[PDB]
RNA sequence: UAAAUUAUGGUCAAUUGUUAGUAUUCAUAUUAAUUUUUUUAAAUGUUUUAUCAUUUUAUAAAGGUUUAUUUUUGAAAGAUUUUUUGUAUAAAAUUUUAGGAAUAGUUAAUAAUAAUUUAUAAUUUUGAUUAGAUUGUUUUGUUAAUGCUAUUAGAUGGGUGUGGAAAAAUAAAAAAAA
């Protein structure tokens, strides 16, 4: 699966999911440093 | 891939073959089309001589024949003339005259384009007219040396097209020689007196510092759609490799 | 691009060849109709279903199937589509452009494709009816279509068959050729079932051979 | 036990002609060339296939036992139908210019000199038809539904309906060597076994071939000058058995590969090739007797001039001394540039001639060379978007860039030649990066990816 | 709903297009039986092929079998030339003479400038092949086409005598193209059949009676018989029919 | 691509394609339970045996003692010892050859094998997962950086032909005077 | 373990060292067929079903299986199982076509013997050369039509009388005189005239009545009184 | 296929990344071709609790009785307004507040000029539909001095995100014809002092403190304590 | 129409029921299985996304088939890239019932024909067609053994026909883009 953080944007819509799947660009960073670890 | 035979629907009913591109000169999807094709064009005329581009007059083809030899024709003349049969239909559009921006800025300033249609309605005659001299260097050798108008002095282009057909309809494709221009090397020719005004360096200066380096970096600070690499994205959604990370946000 | 040219040149310096007694004829075999697999598969005259591992020698095509593409505007549930249709003949090698007509308008077997007179054009040049393929120099590998009467004025909405979806179709509509086949009347059945494509399929602009975003 | 048929006999004598062994084909000549004939005039040139279909009559079928009956195809069957066509000639053509790489002058003469008086008294063989198998035949396809030229709105893409970003590499107007007639294909013979000496000379001094790598490349070899004396000998016997037959022909390949050992064999200038390349075009239009305009050179002869001022205009870069640039003794850059200068003007009034990506790295070399530091601006003009310019172009760009006074200027020069590879899709190549990384110290430009650098460290 | 959903007779897929543009990028339509029509049914018959050299200088001379007028084939014909007549009166021209009759085994170009010396060796070859073989006895039923509909034939199945004859004509194609040089149109190897042409375009007449003979004409003659026949003679004849009203006589061996 | 997705056993670009290698075992009693290394495609039936491209080998997950042995005083040589029947060739083969993909669980036998090395699933707690900088690793590359030529020729001997024929054999494998 | 006794079963998980783990079917079962019609009131009217009846295409008893070893297989070696067959054409009556007559091979291995079962097919043909008679080999092909995908590859054997005959003009097999019959009871010869074909109709009519009454059972012992 | 990240490997499913290529993966579905993109329904939600401060008069509604004072209606006039300037803004809307459409202005988003990440485009053509706030836009984009030959129609031109900055040279009258920017690289040579290059093909930014902090403590290795 | 040997080789065939004048395998044994002494549920929220949408997620039992069930690489694996090469729907054999007779939008030719073409059509007593029974050609049980006796889960019509492929309407021992 992938991962959505609790502090990520809020999708403020009522018809559909209450998540969005941006993230925070420490997020981005973060993940990354993750995927670095994946390629090697 | 695309590697097999319509063996799953009859042949009769086209079930799922995609549309066949059409160009309407009543929008501006033409001029999107052909711009780009005229610019290609000019270039190569002031590069290189190009048969069949210069016109001394307006050729004279009988009706009978007229569909037959005007289609595909391309050329130019120094003079404003319209030829005759034809209704005259002026670019207003702003969406329709964005497209040559390129060719005007970059080539040569184009002074106006208009759309003739025959009384038959069975023909297009787009004439593209720039005023002044081309920007880019003319060689002495090419086809536009021969027009006044590089060195009255505006020049137009003639091109003819059957109306509603696809865009492979106008013989575009031929005018792609890439024929280099010889401007740096004209100087350091011996025609041109500059050979011993001009002074080589074979060593490379020795450097004392090093380069200055890059601003401080300051993260971004809005959220992000995620990383082009998952993303299958081009690096800025233009151009690039999705490999090949840079230009994003880090 | 290689292969047309040095098999035209292959085939003129065997035209020019004098010392040959001719092919024999029991040692050259020709194409069977009877092979494995549940499909009836036409390859080209000098292809064979059997393997054949000697080049036989190059001989003059008799019979070109000349390829016509015809416009033609398929309803699609969103809308009238305009694509393309392909009509192949087998016309012998010194076939005038009238014979041609003749052959295109007898096996271009649509109901639509064939409505009015048209031309046969290449390249956006249209061909003299008078003269054959040899002045032309057509090969199996040339590219024609063909200019109807009323092409030249498509883009205008009058001329676009008219679709239920924008336009409104009258008692006396329904009656006519297409419409008549078409039925804007939802059967039970749903007898005229079509191609269907969403809106979106091709995004916010229609299909393209360039980008426009 | 398959027995090859002529076809195969030429692709097993090519392989041996690059591998440079003489045994193998002394071996194959023994085995299956003894058979080998000419065309006679009286015989028949496209024989006719012989070989009747197999098929079993009702005794056959019945009374024959199973291991008879069976019939796999087998090529010893048709062997005899695939060398219908008296291709001979170009197994002698290989054969002698094998014996000539493993160093057998007897032997290479004895091939040459039955081929020339073969090719002299035998009349032409008629070519096979193009081979199905080997090449496929092509099929009809509308092309109605492929990209636009200018499908991607940041270059010209080229575009499978017809060619639009211009050839990446020079190719003559020739056909295949099936086609030649009798003296062409002479010809054509006499340019192969020069090619295969040029082979021959860059296996035994690969250090002396190669472009600006080492000091040794502007020195001249102490083996050149029997070479090149072979070379004139053998032009000139060619030019003595061919008289008035010569003068109809088509000499591009021979001119080019003349022009080719000329220039690598003994190095000579760019104004020297083309001084000898106009004395050979104006003795083949002096010894037919006729109005005899001179013909010009073409893309290939260009771009083997070119090649020459790029080799004479070559330097050893960033030495073991720490030194810059290492340059040929006696280097001119003024004469090389006036005579490059007007070399690409007369090859442009020229109309006849299409500029390729190899005359166009040839020019860009030249000019980074002299140091005149106009080459990016050319490139630019005329290079960056026209053709699918490779790495080496940024390769050459690398050392002009390094030339400007100012760091900041080469560096961004630098990340405007990264931006044009990531751009126009032409990747930067290794040794261009290696140079990069070299440089980095003072540039402190990085040119390698994140996730290599982690996973080479 | 008469039958299957998809009959056999329509599951055509074409292998001269480009593999991937028939799915999507067009949809190619013809009616692909009629090139597929056999030769049985299409009455074409697999004539010998001529060199490209050969084929350009027109024919001198031909072998043929020298049949009296009383033969049933004549009579037969002569039947099928009333009907036909009868049917349409625009194929008068088309058809031949009656008189004009003769089993062809062979066609050549023998120049003018050096004919006397090979026609006596040509005849001498004939007579010294036909010493042994006992006259012949051959069934003819069918029609055929030949240059494309321009020759049309009776055709000669294989029947007793007609081995012997296919074995002289091989004979006779090794004695006269083999050891000695003449331009014959098919192969020395090769067997040329033999045929008896009712009907044929001439190239002159090619203007205005079509490019073909339509096959309605012969439909229902198609399989027709026409009987048994005994040949004993042969003879080598000329292009010349006109002036004596006969076939024109070269060589002749009584066989 | 369903309806009604089979939301208990889904899976990723539907069916049939990537082959898998798993490790299947019927759910028995703990002390009668043992695995089977083998390789499926991505998408199974009912029954396991439709879509099998081979079989690895049987895995008992049971440390045992060595009885086979004799025994023996070496510490290490008296531990427990868990039995694992594994192929080679056609795990090679449909790695390389047809690049399938595998679970964590053969993974992590293979690494213990040493076909493979170690899963990433498996992770000392104790060491946590590093960062990384781009300008260190620059650092160290131009410190330590190998020559282009011996990496061309390591890789070409790595992934292609690296069986190389030298002067000595093509020399034995000339022709012979007589036919020269 | 299959080779083990019942009470020697330990347990029943694995097997312990090796050999077959096989499911222990019960065949014993004691199936019952359950009488659900009349003893001459069963629905069909061929073959009566009274009793369990033993299910399967090659499982039952005796065993029967196909016998790849035959005349055909022994002349040619065919890529695929049946793929040449020779036999007799018999029957030409559709166009471009030949109806042949090949027959297989079934072996029994309880009595360890063999038997030949034959099987018509449809053989396509060109210019119609087939003849009756003709001894054909004929082989398999492309789909042709709805039954036909085999084609006459050679002519072994052809019909010599066949063809005269054609030549004459008779038919190449005079037609038997014997077919199958249309219904089970005898078919009587009618040889009534004009006058009495009336009463030969009502004498039928009176025996289809009488079948029709066979319906109601047997008659019953004592006369019905009222 | 085109892009294969990190070539073929297939060590894991993530390890193909989240989509396989630019080009879509399937031959029928164009529109799932992979491109850049930005968060519709966070930008399309505008603030709806802003308008609840005065009521709004429906368009249809013109009758006389459902008429309001005259300053009520310039109070919903303006709470509209501020209702669409809330989320954002469009090309579309400053546009109209630009001299000749905006022409041959640059127009940037936020997350366009933060980090190493620097694109804009060059408008050169706007057609406004009956809607104020819709319709199309044209214009050439430039990636990191680099700009499209030809001009392409923007994406999410809708999308209340956009910024501008208006300057009078830059404005094209509709008589003349708004010309492309010139390439830093090819047209106009290149100057460290009038461009400076932000991001290279093989560059990355490096990791800031901050995140390097709160990494390590996420991760744990960096003592933490509540208060 | 000749013997054997440079000597056990090339690796285990073996039958057990106390009856009852005689004829004929038929009551009671042994093995395998069912049966009593209470062994023995098939889990409820699949997930991600660009937001009123789009992208990934393809054979469980239902319907009774004996001349019968047969097909793809267009998705995925899949890799510098573009590009390219090929297919495939068809077959053959084995096919049950105690008392056994007719079957049918039907055969072939033609064709992208014919509810209305042409023909002396096709199936079947060498057992057809309807009807009954039973999920088809690696599975057991018994025996020394040519036998006899078992076996399973799943392909049951279309009708805007999405998809590479309909297998698409609850049912996991399938980790499904960090
Ligand atoms: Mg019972
Ligand atoms: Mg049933």
């Amino acid at each position: 699966r992938q991962i959505r953080p609790y502090y990520n944007l809020p999708s403020k819509s009522e018809h559909g999911r209450k998540m969005t799947g941006f993230l925070t660009p420490y997020r981005h960073w973060m993940w990354k440093q993750n995927e670095l670890w994946r390629n090697v | 891939r695309r590697f097999r035979y319509n063996t799953k629907f009859p042949a009769l009913v086209s079930y799922n073959k995609l549309p066949w591109e059409v160009v309407n000169h009543e929008t501006p999807q033409f001029h999107m089309h052909v711009a780009p094709h005229y610019e290609q064009l000019l270039t190569l005329a002031a590069s290189s001589p190009v048969p069949h581009i210069i016109g001394s007059k307006h050729i004279d083809v009988p009706r009978e024949h007229r569909l037959r030899l005007l289609p595909g024709m391309l050329y130019l003349l120094d003079g404003d003339t319209l030829p005759g049969e034809f209704t005259i239909n002026r670019v207003l559009d702003p969406t329709a005259l964005q497209y040559y921006g390129r060719l005007s800025s970059q080539i040569v300033t184009v002074e106006a384009v208009r759309m003739l249609v025959p009384d038959d309605l069975r023909l297009l005659c787009n004439c593209i007219t720039f005023k002044g001299p081309l920007h880019l260097p003319v060689a002495p050798y090419a086809s536009l040396a021969s027009l006044r108008g590089a060195s009255s002095n505006c020049f137009t282009l003639y091109h003819f097209v059957r109306p509603n057909r696809p865009p492979k309809e106008l013989q575009l494709e031929k005018y792609y020689i890439h024929a280099p221009c010889v401007a740096p090397l004209s100087e350091f020719a011996s025609n041109s007196d500059e050979r011993g005004n001009w002074r080589p360096r074979l060593q490379a200066p020795k450097r004392t510092r090093r380069a200055t380096p890059l601003p401080a970096y300051r993260p971004p600070q809005s959220y992000l759609m995620g990383l082009a690499e998952r993303l299958a994205v081009v690096p800025g959604g233009c151009f690039g490799r999705r490999s090949l990370m840079w230009g994003h946000w880090f | 691009g290689h292969y047309q040219q040095e098999a035209f040149e292959a085939r003129k310096r065997f035209e020019e060849s004098t010392t040959y007694p001719g092919p024999i004829r029991a040692a050259t075999p020709g194409d069977t109709r009877f092979y494995s697999g549940s499909l009836e598969s036409i390859l080209h005259d000098t292809d064979r279903h059997y393997w054949r591992a000697v080049t036989d020698d190059p001989r003059v095509q008799h019979l070109i199937p000349l390829r016509i593409r015809f416009k033609i505007f398929t309803w699609v549930t969103s809308g009238w589509e305009q694509r393309m249709q392909v009509v192949q003949i087998m016309a012998p090698k010194d076939s005038t452009i009238a014979q041609v007509k003749d052959l295109v308008i007898v096996e271009n077997q649509s109901p639509y494709l064939c409505v009015s007179s048209f031309h046969l054009a290449i390249d956006g040049k249209e061909l003299d009816p008078q003269k054959t393929l040899g002045e032309y120099g057509i090969t199996e590998q040339s590219q024609i279509d063909a200019i109807e009467q009323n092409d030249h004025l498509l883009h205008r909405d009058d001329e676009r068959p008219r679709d239920w979806t924008v336009d409104e179709i009258t008692a006396e509509d329904v009656k006519r050729s297409p419409y008549k086949e078409m039925e804007m009347q939802p059967l039970q059945n749903l007898a005229p079932r079509y191609e269907a494509r969403p809106k979106g399929y091709f995004g916010r602009t229609y299909y393209s051979g360039m980008k426009q975003s | 036990q398959t027995w090859p048929c002529t076809a195969t006999i030429c692709a097993y004598l090519d392989v041996c002609v690059e591998a440079g062994e003489k045994t193998w084909a002394m071996e194959a000549w023994n085995r299956y060339c003894t058979e080998l004939k000419f065309l006679e005039p009286g015989e028949v040139d496209p024989k006719p296939i012989s070989r009747v279909p197999f098929s079993l009559t009702r005794e056959e079928l019945l009374y024959l036992p199973k291991w008879k009956k069976h019939f796999d195809h087998d090529p010893n069957l048709d062997v005899m139908d695939l060398n219908r066509f008296n291709r001979t000639r170009e197994v002698y053509l290989r054969m002698a210019q094998v014996m000539l790489a493993g160093g057998e002058r007897n032997a290479f003469q004895h091939f040459f000199t039955k081929l020339e008086e073969a090719m002299l008294n035998k009349p032409t063989p008629v070519p096979e038809p193009p081979n199905p198998h080997l090449v496929r035949r092509p099929r009809w396809a509308p092309y109605e539904h492929c990209k636009s030229v200018h499908h991607s709105p940041w270059r010209l893409q080229n575009n499978g309906r017809a060619l639009a970003l211009g050839p990446p590499v020079t190719i003559e107007d020739e056909m295949q060597s099936r086609f030649f007639s009798n003296d062409q294909f002479l010809v054509h013979s006499v340019k192969e076994v020069l090619r295969i000496v040029l082979q021959e000379h860059k296996r035994a001094h690969p250090t002396e071939c190669t472009r600006c790598k080492t000091e040794a490349f502007f020195y001249k070899t102490k083996d050149a000058d029997e070479t090149l004396k072979f070379c004139d000998d053998l032009i000139e016997r060619l030019f003595a058995s061919l008289g008035v037959r010569l003068s109809n022909l088509n000499t591009s390949s021979l001119l080019s590969t003349i022009l080719e050992v000329f220039r690598v064999v003994g190095k000579e200038s760019g104004a020297a090739l083309l001084q000898r390349a106009n004395e050979f075009l104006e003795r083949k239009a002096s010894l037919g007797d006729a109005e005899g305009s001179r013909e010009n050179l073409t893309a290939s002869n260009y771009l083997q001039v070119l090649s020459g001022f790029a080799d004479e205009s070559a330097f050893v870069y960033n030495t073991k001394k720490d030194g810059t640039c290492q340059y040929k003794t006696g280097f001119d850059p003024r004469t090389t540039m006036r005579h490059l200068a007007d070399v690409v003007q007369e090859i442009a009034g020229n109309p006849h001639v299409t500029w390729a990506a190899d005359m166009h790295l040839q020019v860009v070399e030249t000019m980074v060379g002299c140091g005149t530091m106009k080459a990016n601006d050319y490139f630019v003009r005329n290079v960056l978007r026209q053709f699918s310019w490779d790495s080496r172009f940024l390769e050459a760009l690398y050392v002009e860039y390094r030339r400007q006074d100012d760091v900041d200027m080469w560096a961004e020069l630098t990340k405007r030649a990264l931006v044009w590879t990531a751009r126009y899709n032409a990747p930067a190549s290794e040794r261009l990066r290696r140079l990069i990384e070299d440089d980095y110290d003072t540039i402190r430009v990085q040119t390698r990816t994140f996730r290599e650098l982690a996973v080479f460290q | 709903e008469r039958g299957l959903y998809f009959p056999i007779n329509h599951r055509i897929v074409d292998h001269r297009i480009a593999p991937g543009v028939t799915v999507e990028e067009t949809d190619v339509q013809s009616r692909y039986r009629r090139e597929l029509r056999t030769n049985f049914a299409t009455g074409e018959t697999r004539q010998t092929i001529a060199p490209p050299w050969s084929a350009r200088e027109r024919p001198t001379h031909f072998f043929s079998l020298r049949l009296p007028s009383r033969n049933s084939v004549t009579l037969r014909v002569k039947e099928m030339h009333n009907h036909l007549l009868f049917s349409h009166q625009q194929c008068a021209p088309m058809l031949v003479s009656p008189t004009k009759l003769h089993i062809t085994l062979g066609v050549m170009t023998i120049p003018e400038n050096s004919r006397e010396e090979l026609v006596k060796n040509i005849q001498q070859s004939m007579s010294e092949t036909f010493a042994c073989v006992q006259p012949l006895q051959l069934r003819f039923r069918g029609l055929g086409t030949f240059d494309f509909g321009r020759v049309l034939f009776i055709r000669v199945v294989p029947e007793a005598d007609f081995g012997r004859l296919e074995r002289a004509v091989c004979d006779i194609r090794r004695r006269v193209g083999g050891v000695l040089g003449v331009d014959l149109k098919g192969n020395p190897h090769d067997s040329y059949v033999p045929h008896v042409t009712v009907a044929k375009i001439r190239p002159n007449q090619r203007q205005q009676l079509g490019d073909t003979i339509p096959q309605s004409l012969w439909a229902d003659y198609q399989h027709h018989d026409f009987g048994d026949v005994t040949l004993s003679t042969v003879d080598l004849c000329r292009m010349k029919g006109s002036p004596d009203g006969y076939y024109h006589t070269e060589g002749a061996v009584h066989l | 691509a369903r309806a009604v997705i089979k939301r208990r056993s889904p899976q990723l670009w539907g069916a049939p394609g990537a082959p898998i290698i798993r490790m299947r075992g019927h759910h028995v009693v703990w002390k009668f339970q043992s695995y089977d290394l083998v390789v499926e495609h991505t998408h199974k039936r009912r029954n396991s045996d439709i879509r099998l491209l081979h079989y690895l080998g049987k895995h008992c997950p049971h440390p045992q003692k060595s009885l086979w042995s004799p025994d023996t005083p070496v510490a290490q040589d008296r531990h427990l010892f868990m039995l694992t029947t594994v192929d080679i060739d056609a795990f090679k083969y449909w790695f390389g050859v047809k690049r399938c993909r595998l679970s964590m669980k053969p993974w992590a036998l293979l690494a213990k094998a040493g076909l493979l090395p170690p899963s990433l699933t498996q992770n000392s707690k104790i060491m946590p997962k590093p960062l990384f900088d781009k300008e260190s690793l620059m650092r160290y590359y131009l410190a330590n950086r190998k020559d282009e030529d011996v990496m061309a020729r390591e890789k070409y001997l790595n992934y292609e032909n690296s069986m190389v024929k030298t002067e000595e054999e093509r020399a034995a494998e000339r022709p012979v005077a007589p036919y020269l | 373990p299959w080779w083990n006794f019942q009470t020697e079963h330990r347990q029943r998980c694995v097997l312990m060292y090796g050999g077959a783990r096989t499911k222990n079917t019960h065949n014993a079962n004691h199936r019952v067929f359950i009488k659900k019609y009349k003893r001459n009131a069963f629905p069909n009217r061929t073959r009566h079903h009274w009793a369990v009846s033993m299910t399967g295409v090659l499982s039952q008893r005796p065993r029967r299986m196909p016998w790849p070893y035959d005349l055909t297989s022994l002349i040619f070696n065919q890529p695929r199982q049946g793929s040449d067959k020779i036999g007799y054409v018999v029957g030409t009556s559709m166009l471009k076509t030949a109806v042949v007559a090949t027959n297989h091979m079934v072996y029994y291995p309880k009595f360890n013997q063999r038997v030949s079962r034959t099987k018509r097919f449809f053989a396509h043909d060109e210019d119609l050369a087939c003849v009756e008679g003709d001894l054909v080999h004929i082989k398999q092909c492309r789909k042709i039509s709805k039954y036909k995908h085999y084609y006459v590859f050679s002519i072994l054997e052809p019909n010599v009388e066949g063809r005269e005959r054609l030549k004459l003009g008779l038919k190449a097999v005079p037609p038997p005189l014997f077919g199958y019959p249309v219904s089970r009871r005898i078919v009587k010869l009618n040889l009534t005239s004009t006058e009495g074909t009336q009463e030969k109709l009502a004498a039928a009519i009176q025996e289809h009545v009488q079948d029709a009454y066979r319906f109601s059972g047997p008659t019953p012992d004592q006369p019905r009184n009222r | 296929r085109a892009d294969p990240l990190n070539g073929g490997s297939s060590m894991t499913l993530g390890s193909k990344g989240s989509k396989l290529s630019p080009e879509p993966h399937r031959r029928r579905m164009p529109w799932t071709a992979a491109k850049e993109y930005v968060p519709g329904v966070v930008l399309n939600a505008r603030d709806k609790m802003v308008l609840d401060g005065v009521q709004l008069l429906d368009i249809e509604s013109i009758d006389r009785a459902s008429q309001l004072d005259p300053l009520e209606v310039l109070r919903a006039v303006v709470a509209t307004r501020e209702y669409n300037i809330s989320t954002g803004k469009n090309i579309f809307q400053l546009a109209s507040q630009a001299t000749y459409n905006g022409r041959g202005q640059r127009f940037y988003r936020k997350e366009w000029q933060e980090g190493t990440y620097d694109k804009y485009v060059t408008l050169s053509a706007i057609d406004f539909d009956r809607d104020g706030n819709k319709g199309t836009a044209y214009g050439y984009i430039t990636f990191h001095g680099e700009t499209t030959t030809r001009p392409v129609q923007v994406d999410f031109a809708d999308v209340p995100g956009w910024y501008m900055d208006f300057v009078e040279e830059r404005a094209v009258p509709f008589t003349g014809i708004v010309p492309p920017p010139p390439s830093i690289g090819t047209d106009v040579p290149v100057d460290p002092h009038s461009y400076r290059l932000k991001a290279y093909p093989y560059y990355d930014a490096p990791n800031p403190p901050e995140f390097v902090e709160r990494l390590l403590k996420d991760r744990g290795v960096l003592p933490d304590t509540p208060t």
